[PDB]
């Protein structure tokens, strides 16, 4: 009953697939600003999710814990990378527990590439890791996650770029890397059951 | 800090070493006197977070008046440290050093109370524990707020506390003003280690 | 009332709140509780980590990157990789924070207000607490590459005074005297990466000076007039100089990005009071690129 | 006078009454008596209880009707007993209380004057003079019939927030939201009442909540623009609806009435010091429907 | 609290439980640091029962001329607790926290004495056990009234006490103004449950 | 607030800094460190002299 | 002992449970009285390796005679815990109760010496620390070996120790006949657990 659920959580899903073209154009590449003045120059990522809400959403998990109340976890994050031997560059996956919960000054967006790099993190170098994995402590402050009322996310994760990513020179070709972000959940508590359920 | 990475093994340290310890020791006992090893105690000593409060008569006043805008300072440690984590946990203490003139027409006294953290003072009674001195025969106000709390850490500067601890509520019969220095309880503790801010040095008007 | 006094007379002193600065000790501020001896249980459960994360050396010892130096195939051997006029190729070996950036504002078309912020790291931002500091030094050199980049970069320590060129409202190194020929790292502590057998290297520099402390001053406020505290916080600085130039098929980029990591170890810090002119304070970024900060003071009343 | 003093100054502070509101320590005041021990014995004799009447879980066990509910057989199935707009059918689970009536007066022809008064059970009485709780909740539902009628009652629980129709004074239930339709209990914790085996219940239900403590605002000034302090008090509901329609011979009564009792267990109470806006105050019937009632505020001098 | 019928045996908890009881001390240790058992308890700690006791000078005044009106109301814990019970027993506790202006013509003291309990200030002796402070270098005036009576207890707002038990008896040379708190002395106790009154919420002036 | 006070009146006199003169006694100077037991080592190394 | 794979996550529990530990502690009230939870202790505690050790007279022993046998036979718990371990350290405590006749004609007296393991009598002084009991007077002769090693730890039954720590060496006047009871000192500890080997269990002679 509700193993067969928290063993179904435990499933890893393809939650997103980036794409880093070494074309270094866009806010794609944007590598960590080494300073930061004013809020309107936050720190730019390549992606972010907000959790746990953001992989209770793919796999349809969500809707095997329906009829449950309060949910307890720790998230589980792989990164699957795919590059070739042309393209080099290290990233930084790094999580922020309510991280827009807080005072802005207090963000992992809002300090400095020495601050962002001293978060909790790992890191990912394109010609050394075919993956990385990640976990993310229960970073509630609650004693649960309210399943029906999804409004609780508790930490924000992000992936910046630490260097820019270095392609060989070329306006007719692109050097690729692209990833494969997945997650899921480990150390599940899930207890309680109610006739109303997180429309979504 | 990392948490997913194997440690680098290509390891080079220059100098024929020691006990980069011992001889660490050796100099605190002949330039210091005392080993500072963990921030927590920073915690525990009083630093002033206002060399100047001032505050009208007959007039309730929580300190989060004060306390939001000390805590984003970053002046004294409980504010410094706070940066480095994401969630605190346990109660909080603090002295008024009165500074205001004592006119004898006049008996002027303090009186400290709780409150639900960030309520205003108009939406709560005036009941429970309290403390109260008087400035004339004892300048230094000193209370302490126990840790009553619905969850058991709470995120530092959070926008969402509304009454899910309890804090420190102001009073006086007589217009003060008053330096206040502030430390946490004998439980007090940050926890969850983040990344540093950045830091403020000096501002200057230039040319142009 | 049965029998009298047979106690002495004890001598008093009006003391309130007598050595609240000391950390140990008993404070006689009143608990507005129930009970008098009010008191959590310990962190067990409360905080995931394993460790206490509020010990000097588990903060000072949390990673962080201060550079991400930019190394091409252009550049001259023996000669500090150019980062502009700042510090990277050069750096100053220190606990406390070397580099700062200065943001300006507009007040008037007759002045503006130029504000210093500096980027710490986590054991940069603990020293500033502290007057002097004593530690072992650490900085992980990553040279993210490919597989077909080849050369060798060469790091080393040099004790003493850092060749500088002070500026109007900053302090930055002096590249032309840190090149092969005026500044022989021949019998200099040293290592040098090849990007052929290694990508990674962490060196670790034991705290080497004729005093027993350094102060922790810094960067704050360092620029022409005044760089002498700057001076008396490091002891020296490493220096990063290609031994072979950057060697790159076309198939690659003609690139490398250097990133440098620093954090301490061996941590020990005297006195309980910033050494700068200032309170410490954290810089919060305003909403907008024009809107200003605030300026604490030092004023007494 | 014979040897001189070798005793140390002491550090001095002038707080006369240092925690005053403490339970526990050793009081200043002079007692006006002969014996500077004076002392009574114990209760033994003094009351005939032989159980300490004091102790909170005493107290908040101490049963109390809430609700004497109208059950015809007139009354749909799946549809939570009415009760006018008030609760019963409905009954938000916490120790705090949540019915309270408005005794309105006339003034001027131009206003009135309303104040709350609240009837509170033994455990709710309790819980009001501190500022959160956690408790197992316990009511009793009791099924007053003849041997002639029959049906089947169902009390389920629904953790969370409770579905309900603020007023401009106060707060009631939705029933609309809670029929048999848009509220299946069908994965609810619950209990059928079956009129021909049974006659009463009791339902105990453990403190479930994601938070340590609940507040204790409960109803206390809840109303349209005031009604957070209300949720924030209860952590979920009780509902009770006909599974089975009621049947009754017309030898008896086409009524049942089904009265409600409520007490806690396992009691644990946070803080010295009532959550509401005011000081805890006992409603005193005044001689006349008219007469005024004392007003109590929370000025200071 | 039922005296004669056989407890309820068709009894159901919902949830597969705990020790409810474990739960409950683990959340304690983390949001509350104290365990608050019994009600008694709070018949030791002092409340203030008014901020505000404003006194003529040169006149004995029975605290009962208070006591009468703060007994009812249910402000403080001595007052909302009596009214769950029928009869007390024990003596009581009184602090006087001066708030009234002192002047260096006058020396003021404030004097506190026995009296029956409901007799005047002008049918009794100002003999017997006696307390006296000077709020100039004491603002505090700490008292206890033993518990000296005809009876083994006391019924709760009894309309026929007169003089049974003792009560306090409250002078001072110049007109005063304090704040008063009480609590029971160390055998303080009220006993014999009954039902508890309704309580009184907020009060609003409103349309029509 | 359980028991009354059982304690004797104590006599004082207001004398800060009562026999500041002498050498040896307890000071009550206020440290302005960390550690209420603040104190260096011996001085030996610090002083070549051997006696 | 698992050191490479990570740990299975899909685990199940039978039955809705409790505090395993609660229910635990409740038994061992009612039917126990001690709490053993270190293997450890009973490295502390004495338990008899043979109830009958036959030596002659003027016979300097080393105990490894008696001492090579009982480790291998797992009977104590010194012997029967060293199987689970690879390394042991620290000293070791000897008990001989005494079990010979006592003739008034003669004098009996035990010595003990220290001596390198596995060392014989012939090869090593009757020097260093000793001690001497009466078994006329005294039937119990306790002695204590230190842990003088020139390794921090040695491997369990080791082919190569040869004189690498120190041992006991027996030795009495009269021939004698005791009860030899044994334990590690305060510091006797095993360290780097391996797997266990396997249990004999009863043996007999049957058909065939």
């Amino acid at each position: 009953d509700t193993h067969s659920i928290i063993q179904f959580l435990q499933r890893p899903v393809l939650i997103d697939n980036i794409e880093i073209i070494a074309g270094t154009t866009a806010d794609a590449a944007k590598p960590l600003s080494r300073y930061v003045l004013d809020q309107q120059n936050s720190q730019k990522y390549v992606r972010s999710w907000t959790l746990p809400s953001t992989v209770l959403k793919a796999g349809g998990k969500a809707q095997k814990l329906a009829n449950f109340k309060y949910l307890r976890c720790d998230v589980q994050v792989k990164l699957v990378l795919n590059a070739n031997p042309f393209v080099a560059g290290r990233m930084y996956l790094a999580y922020s527990p309510y991280d827009d919960k807080v005072d802005t000054a207090r963000s992992v967006l809002q300090t400095s590439r020495a601050g962002v790099t001293g978060y909790p993190g790992v890191e990912l170098d394109f010609q050394l890791d075919n993956s990385v994995e990640m976990t993310i402590p229960y970073a509630s402050f609650q004693e649960a996650y309210d399943l029906v009322t999804g409004t609780e996310d508790f930490v924000q994760l992000y992936l910046f770029p630490i260097t820019p990513v270095l392609g060989p020179k070329s306006e007719s070709e692109s050097s690729k890397v692209d990833i494969s972000v997945y997650m899921w959940l480990s150390n599940i508590s899930l207890v309680i059951p109610t006739y109303r359920m997180n429309p979504d | 800090i990392n948490i997913g990475n194997k440690t680098n093994e290509n390891v080079i340290s220059f100098f024929d070493s020691t006990d980069a310890e011992t001889q660490n020791h050796d100099v605190l006992m002949k330039g210091c006197g005392e080993f500072i090893v963990n921030l927590r105690t920073l915690l525990r000593t009083f630093r002033t977070i206002t060399d100047n409060w001032i505050l009208q008569a007959n007039t309730k006043t929580p300190i989060t008046d004060l306390t939001n805008t000390t805590d984003a300072q970053g002046r004294d440690y409980m504010s410094y440290l706070s940066y480095l984590y994401r969630f605190y946990r346990g109660g909080r203490r603090y002295k008024f050093f009165n500074t205001t003139p004592l006119k004898q027409s006049q008996t002027c006294y303090i009186r400290s109370f709780l409150m639900p953290r960030n309520y205003s003072a108009d939406e709560i009674n005036v009941d429970g524990p309290s403390h109260i001195t008087y400035p004339v025969i004892n300048p230094v106000h000193e209370v302490e707020v126990p840790f009553y709390s619905q969850y058991r850490k709470i995120p530092i500067a959070s926008t969402s506390d509304k009454g899910y601890d309890s804090s420190l509520m102001y009073f006086s019969n007589t217009s003060t003003t008053q330096i206040v220095a502030r430390a946490g309880n004998d439980d007090f503790t940050f926890g969850w280690m983040i990344g540093p801010p950045q830091l403020q040095g000096e501002t200057r008007s230039v040319v142009p | 009332s049965k029998p009298r006094n047979q106690q002495q007379v004890c001598p008093l002193q009006n003391v309130p709140a007598w050595g609240y600065s000391l950390y140990k000790g008993i404070d006689m501020s009143v608990p507005l509780a129930y009970d008098p001896n009010n008191e959590l249980g310990d962190l067990k459960d409360v905080f995931p980590s394993a460790v206490d994360e509020m010990a000097i050396g588990y903060v000072c010892g949390n990673p962080a990157v201060k550079h991400v130096l930019t190394w091409k195939t252009t550049d001259a051997i023996q000669k500090p990789i150019a980062n502009g006029d700042d510090w990277g190729g050069v750096i100053p070996v220190g606990m406390p924070c070397y580099s700062k950036s200065i943001r300006t504002i507009k007040i008037s078309e007759t002045e503006n207000r130029e504000t210093e912020v500096i980027d710490a790291a986590p054991c940069e931002y603990v020293a500033n607490m502290f007057s002097y500091w004593r530690a072992t030094m650490c900085y992980r050199i990553t040279v993210v590459k490919t597989a077909f980049h080849t050369g060798r970069l060469e790091i080393f320590f040099e004790p003493g005074v850092i060749p500088v060129k002070p500026t109007v409202n900053n302090i930055g190194p002096d590249q032309d005297q840190l090149t092969g020929a005026v500044a022989p790292s021949d019998n200099n502590y040293k290592y040098i990466l090849d990007l052929t057998n290694d990508t990674e290297v962490t060196i670790r520099v034991p705290f080497v000076s004729n005093k027993m402390f350094l102060k922790t001053a810094g960067i704050y406020g360092a620029n022409s007039e005044n760089n002498w505290n700057f001076h008396e916080s490091f002891s020296g600085f490493l220096c990063i100089r290609p031994v072979t130039k950057l060697m790159a098929p076309d198939t690659v980029s003609d690139n490398v990005s250097i990133v440098v990591w620093k954090w301490a170890e061996d941590v020990v810090v005297v006195e309980p009071k910033p050494l700068t002119s200032g309170p410490t304070q954290v810089y919060r970024p305003p909403p907008t690129a024009s809107a200003a900060v605030e300026v604490l003071n030092v004023e007494l009343q």
